[PDB]
Protein backbone atom coordinates (compact mmCIF):
# COMPACT_ATOMS: atom_id res chain seq x y z
CA UNK A 1 0.00 0.00 0.00
CA UNK A 2 2.83 2.42 0.76
CA UNK A 3 6.19 0.66 0.80
CA UNK A 4 9.00 1.10 -1.70
CA UNK A 5 12.35 -0.22 -0.41
CA UNK A 6 14.98 2.41 -0.96
CA UNK A 7 18.63 3.40 -0.49
CA UNK A 8 19.73 7.05 -0.13
CA UNK A 9 21.60 9.50 2.13
CA UNK A 10 20.04 12.82 3.23
CA UNK A 11 21.57 15.76 5.11
CA UNK A 12 19.57 18.56 6.73
CA UNK A 13 20.07 21.78 8.70
CA UNK A 14 18.04 23.35 11.50
CA UNK A 15 15.35 26.01 10.85
CA UNK A 16 17.08 28.51 13.16
CA UNK A 17 20.33 28.55 11.19
CA UNK A 18 19.08 29.93 7.84
CA UNK A 19 17.59 33.12 6.39
CA UNK A 20 13.84 32.64 6.01
CA UNK A 21 12.52 35.72 4.11
CA UNK A 22 15.22 37.18 1.70
CA UNK A 23 14.86 34.41 -0.91
CA UNK A 24 11.77 36.05 -2.43
CA UNK A 25 13.13 39.30 -3.93
CA UNK A 26 16.29 37.57 -5.05
CA UNK A 27 16.55 37.75 -8.88
CA UNK A 28 13.04 38.93 -9.88
CA UNK A 29 14.11 40.15 -13.38
CA UNK A 30 15.48 36.66 -14.09
CA UNK A 31 12.41 34.99 -12.56
CA UNK A 32 10.00 37.01 -14.72
CA UNK A 33 11.80 36.28 -18.02
CA UNK A 34 11.64 32.52 -17.35
CA UNK A 35 7.87 32.50 -16.90
CA UNK A 36 6.92 34.56 -19.95
CA UNK A 37 9.28 32.99 -22.51
CA UNK A 38 7.80 29.59 -21.60
CA UNK A 39 4.10 30.45 -21.25
CA UNK A 40 3.44 32.65 -24.31
CA UNK A 41 1.61 30.09 -26.45
CA UNK A 42 -0.85 29.31 -23.67
CA UNK A 43 -1.92 32.92 -23.35
CA UNK A 44 -2.04 33.45 -27.18
CA UNK A 45 -4.50 30.51 -26.99
CA UNK A 46 -6.53 32.02 -24.14
CA UNK A 47 -6.80 35.72 -25.05
CA UNK A 48 -6.49 35.36 -28.84
CA UNK A 49 -9.99 34.08 -29.64
CA UNK A 50 -11.48 36.61 -27.21
CA UNK A 51 -9.83 39.78 -28.55
CA UNK A 52 -10.70 38.71 -32.10
CA UNK A 53 -14.36 38.02 -31.38
CA UNK A 54 -14.84 41.29 -29.48
CA UNK A 55 -13.44 43.11 -32.51
CA UNK A 56 -15.98 41.43 -34.80
CA UNK A 57 -19.00 42.33 -32.64
CA UNK A 58 -18.04 46.00 -32.23
CA UNK A 59 -17.60 46.34 -36.01
CA UNK A 60 -20.90 44.60 -36.80
CA UNK A 61 -22.79 46.85 -34.38
CA UNK A 62 -21.19 50.03 -35.80
CA UNK A 63 -22.40 49.30 -39.33
CA UNK A 64 -26.04 48.49 -38.58
CA UNK A 65 -26.22 51.61 -36.39
CA UNK A 66 -25.04 53.89 -39.21
CA UNK A 67 -27.40 52.20 -41.68
CA UNK A 68 -30.55 53.00 -39.67
CA UNK A 69 -29.82 56.73 -39.42
CA UNK A 70 -31.62 59.04 -41.83
CA UNK B 1 27.36 14.60 44.18
CA UNK B 2 24.93 14.91 47.07
CA UNK B 3 24.70 18.69 46.53
CA UNK B 4 22.52 17.89 43.50
CA UNK B 5 18.90 17.82 44.65
CA UNK B 6 15.59 18.02 42.78
CA UNK B 7 15.87 21.79 42.32
CA UNK B 8 19.38 21.50 40.87
CA UNK B 9 18.14 18.97 38.29
CA UNK B 10 15.49 21.35 36.92
CA UNK B 11 17.90 24.28 36.64
CA UNK B 12 20.54 22.38 34.66
CA UNK B 13 17.78 20.79 32.55
CA UNK B 14 16.46 24.24 31.65
CA UNK B 15 19.97 25.31 30.56
CA UNK B 16 20.85 22.31 28.38
CA UNK B 17 17.64 20.54 27.31
CA UNK B 18 14.63 22.86 27.32
CA UNK B 19 13.85 24.43 23.90
CA UNK B 20 17.27 23.68 22.39
CA UNK B 21 18.65 22.34 19.14
CA UNK B 22 19.55 18.66 18.71
CA UNK B 23 21.69 16.55 16.39
CA UNK B 24 20.58 13.19 14.95
CA UNK B 25 22.40 10.43 13.05
CA UNK B 26 20.46 7.36 11.90
CA UNK B 27 21.10 4.25 9.81
CA UNK B 28 19.11 1.30 8.50
CA UNK B 29 15.42 0.77 7.79
CA UNK B 30 14.62 4.24 9.10
CA UNK B 31 11.69 5.33 6.90
CA UNK B 32 9.36 5.35 9.92
CA UNK B 33 11.59 7.42 12.20
CA UNK B 34 10.09 10.95 12.63
CA UNK B 35 11.65 14.00 11.01
CA UNK B 36 13.54 16.99 12.40
CA UNK B 37 10.55 19.25 13.02
CA UNK B 38 8.86 16.48 14.99
CA UNK B 39 11.91 16.16 17.24
CA UNK B 40 12.60 19.90 17.63
CA UNK B 41 9.02 20.61 18.66
CA UNK B 42 9.09 18.05 21.47
CA UNK B 43 11.89 19.78 23.38
CA UNK B 44 9.14 21.73 25.16
CA UNK B 45 5.68 20.96 26.46
CA UNK B 46 2.84 23.13 25.27
CA UNK B 47 0.63 21.92 28.14
CA UNK B 48 1.98 23.35 31.43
Amino acid sequence: KGFVPMKAVTYGLSPFQQKIMPGLWKDLPTKIHHKVSENWISATLLLGPLVGVYSYVQNYQEKEKLSHRY
Amino acid sequence: IDAVDASTIKRVANRFIYDKDIAIAAMGPIQRLPDYNWFRRRTYWNRY
